[PDB]
């Protein structure tokens, strides 16, 4: 009842945007994708004006993912299609670290919230690599059996990561003992393209089986399956907060689910065969960033 | 191919 629609409050008309992410204060956001350019925008300027990024950093390869540092305001990590994981400073435009151990494209990077100098990546090379910004070599390496689409730190502790794998499972590791995952969550019927935490104990996933799923990582239980969107092929984006899940669709529509309800609360047609390619809630608010395969960016807000 | 999930 609370929300029935997504309102468009701003649009930046346009290349696939692989990632759209807010900085630690939800003040700036960044986009990156196939055009090899990490762009930073001021959120309030975008909402209030009738355009230009405040930072543009060119890269050697297409980007798959961005993650802002949760403590250092100005630092943002990227993963790219060459496998390189880079930490950048958006004020100086410097690449601070270039981590080059992955042998194939890296699909994701994630900075830890609670140990903010730690970041984790996953790759088509089937490795999870944990990095520290004060060290050039990886700190932890997990050799897995299938391509890795996403790795995400638990929001409450840097000891736990969720790994979304092409083997259709979520592998939940305690990095203090990587011999076996704590638990492997089965239920998806295709690759797990995203994993995102709603809270310390609640994990969501997306898959190219056209479902989202919710899981309990305290008691290692399946919770719920969400359906309505079309996602059989692409990285279409997943973002969650304390109560809501949002994802893209190959129908060029953004979908929003409340975590207790298996069918969508609402959806938005972006306005061809375009796909939504990136989504990001503004923390626990009804406001969201979205982008699609044409490079269009929209700021949306859930509304009654 | 870009933004295509591994099988």
């Amino acid at each position: 009842t609370r929300y029935s629609r997504l309102r468009v409050i701003a649009e930046i008309r346009h290349n696939i945007v692989s990632s759209i992410e807010f900085d630690r204060d939800d003040e700036l956001f960044a986009t990156a994708g196939v055009s090899r350019c990490i762009k930073v925008f001021d959120f309030s300027s975008v909402v209030n004006e009738p355009q230009c990024p405040i930072v543009e950093m060119s890269t050697r390869s297409k980007l798959s993912c961005l993650s802002w540092n949760k403590h250092e305001k100005n630092h943002i990590a990227s993963s790219d299609y060459e496998g390189i994981v880079t930490v950048w400073d958006v004020t100086t435009r410097q690449s601070l670290m270039e981590y080059e151990e992955h042998e194939k494209r890296a699909w994701s990077v994630d900075f830890s919230r609670t140990e903010p100098s730690m970041l984790v990546s996953g790759s088509d090379d089937c490795k999870v690599k944990v990095w520290c910004t004060r060290q050039e070599a990886s700190v932890i390496n997990i050799d897995m059996k299938a391509n890795i689409c996403c790795v995400k730190y638990n929001p409450g502790s840097s000891n736990y990561i969720a790994v979304g794998s092409a083997d259709h499972h979520i592998h939940y590791y305690d990095l203090r003992n990587i011999s076996q995952p704590l638990h492997v969550f089965s239920g998806h019927k295709k690759a797990v393209s995203y994993v995102k935490f709603l809270s310390n104990n609640e994990l969501a996933s997306a898959s190219t089986d056209s479902t989202l799923r919710l899981w309990d990582v305290k008691d290692n239980l399946p919770v719920r399956t969400f359906r309505g969107h079309t996602n059989e092929k692409n990285f279409v984006g997943l973002t969650v907060n304390s109560e809501y899940l949002a994802c893209g669709s190959e129908t060029n529509e953004v979908y929003v689910y409340h975590k207790e309800i298996t069918r969508p609360v609402t959806s938005h047609r972006f306005g061809g065969s375009y796909f939504i390619s990136a989504v990001c809630w503004k923390s626990d608010s009804p406001t969201m960033l979205t982008a699609n395969s044409q490079g269009t960016i929209k700021v949306l807000v859930l509304a009654a | 191919r870009y933004a295509v999930v591994p099988d």
